[PDB]
């Protein structure tokens, strides 16, 4: 019901036949053309390997659709992928401070199992 | 690595005495076209590009620039009672069938929704008997252990 | 996005998972300290 | 895929923690059956 590739929801749906995954046509034929395989399994696929009604209801106060239609586009999609650059550069450095959280950690664990059986062992020997 | 979670019934001091440790450990090792310029740039700066609203400024007896203006008026004028036009001859009927679809496609996402629930479930399912059984091993080793130490005592 | 966040999960839990290592660990070597202090003593 | 990850972990570590607690069992067994053998020796000198 939605497009594999933009999250669109499409009104002309074409199918891959490599992975059944739906995808609006002009986006799954830029893909091809661009490099020639599947987005989603990166396997072998061509235009003549894809295999081929939604209503919205226009607003009763449909000038708009030149002026504030338009303009709120391309507002919400400047600022979201702003947002989503935001949103990848703050992961990646929480990324590296969960990884050096974990070197950290197994560094501890690797000094501790030195410690405790060690300190078992001096309680084996300390009988004799 | 083997931490029992199930099985360990670990305390909020437990945790703040373990995340200082980890804590003093991390102290010691220490494609588009010119598209994208423009988006980059209007929401960095938040500016919005001004669209024309002179179309809702104009005024009567002004001049053969502002005459273009009022006869545009015209034209939108005569487009929006077309295009009212043809959203009374479809009827509600269609933002009826629109909502029909919306309901449809609501639905599949709660199907995903319980799919997702009931494999979470299974794989903490698979687990709580994996810790169960590690706990009994765990405190045989334990009582096994608790008697050499006394027995050896009682030798000696 | 979503690929970091897979790894970001996978992370945080495993480092709470062994952070609970340690909690265990500590205990047992504390106790192991004690026991053979009051049993040297002696 | 945190379950998943978490159960794929934890079933390899659960083995070494057995298999460490198993070979610290047979060292512990070995004290238990040397130090019987000398108080056994004591009613041989009797």
């Amino acid at each position: 019901m939605l497009c594999a590739i933009s999250g669109k929801v499409p009104r002309r749906p074409v199918l891959s036949p490599k992975s059944r995954t739906i995808f609006e046509k002009s986006l799954l034929e830029q893909y091809v053309k661009d490099t020639g395989n599947d987005p989603i399994t990166n396997e072998p696929l061509s235009i003549e390997e894809i295999v081929e009604s939604a209503q919205q209801a226009s607003l009763t106060e449909s000038i708009p659709n030149l002026l504030t239609s338009l303009q709120n586009e391309w507002d919400a999609i400047m600022l979201e992928n702003f947002k989503l650059r935001s949103t990848l550069d703050s992961l990646t450095k929480k990324l590296s401070t969960v990884m050096y959280e974990r070197d950290a950690a197994k560094l501890v664990a690797a000094q501790l199992l030195m410690e405790k059986n060690e300190d078992s062992k001096d309680l084996p020997k300390s009988s004799q | 690595m083997d931490g029992l979670s199930f099985v360990d019934k670990i305390p909020d001091g437990y945790k703040n005495e373990i995340d200082q440790l980890v804590k003093k450990e991390f102290a010691n090792i220490k494609a588009d076209n010119s598209v994208s310029t423009l988006t980059n740039a209007l929401y960095t700066e938040y500016l919005k590009q001004r669209n024309n609203k002179k179309r809702r400024t104009p005024d009567f007896n002004d001049d053969d620039d502002t005459l273009f203006l009022e006869e545009y008026r015209r034209k939108y004028p005569r487009i929006d009672t077309s295009r009212y036009i043809p959203n009374e001859s479809s009827e509600v009927s269609l933002l009826g069938i629109v909502d029909s679809y919306l309901k449809h496609q609501e639905i599949v996402l709660d199907t995903l929704l319980p799919q997702t629930v009931s494999n979470q479930w299974r794989i903490n399912n698979d687990y709580i008997r994996q810790t169960c059984t590690i706990v009994e091993e765990m405190n045989i080793q334990q009582r096994k252990q608790i008697n050499d130490l006394e027995i050896y005592r009682k030798r000696l | 996005l979503d690929s970091l966040t897979k790894k970001l999960s996978t992370v945080m839990y495993e480092r709470d998972a062994a952070k609970l290592v340690a909690a265990q660990l500590l205990m047992e070597k504390n106790e192991d300290s004690k026991d053979l202090p009051k049993s040297s003593q002696q | 895929s945190t379950l998943c990850h978490h159960s794929l972990p934890a079933l390899i570590e659960g083995q070494r923690k057995y298999y460490a607690d198993y070979y610290a069992y047979r060292q512990e067994i070995r004290s238990l059956e040397g130090r019987r053998k000398r108080l056994q020796a004591m009613l041989n000198s009797s």
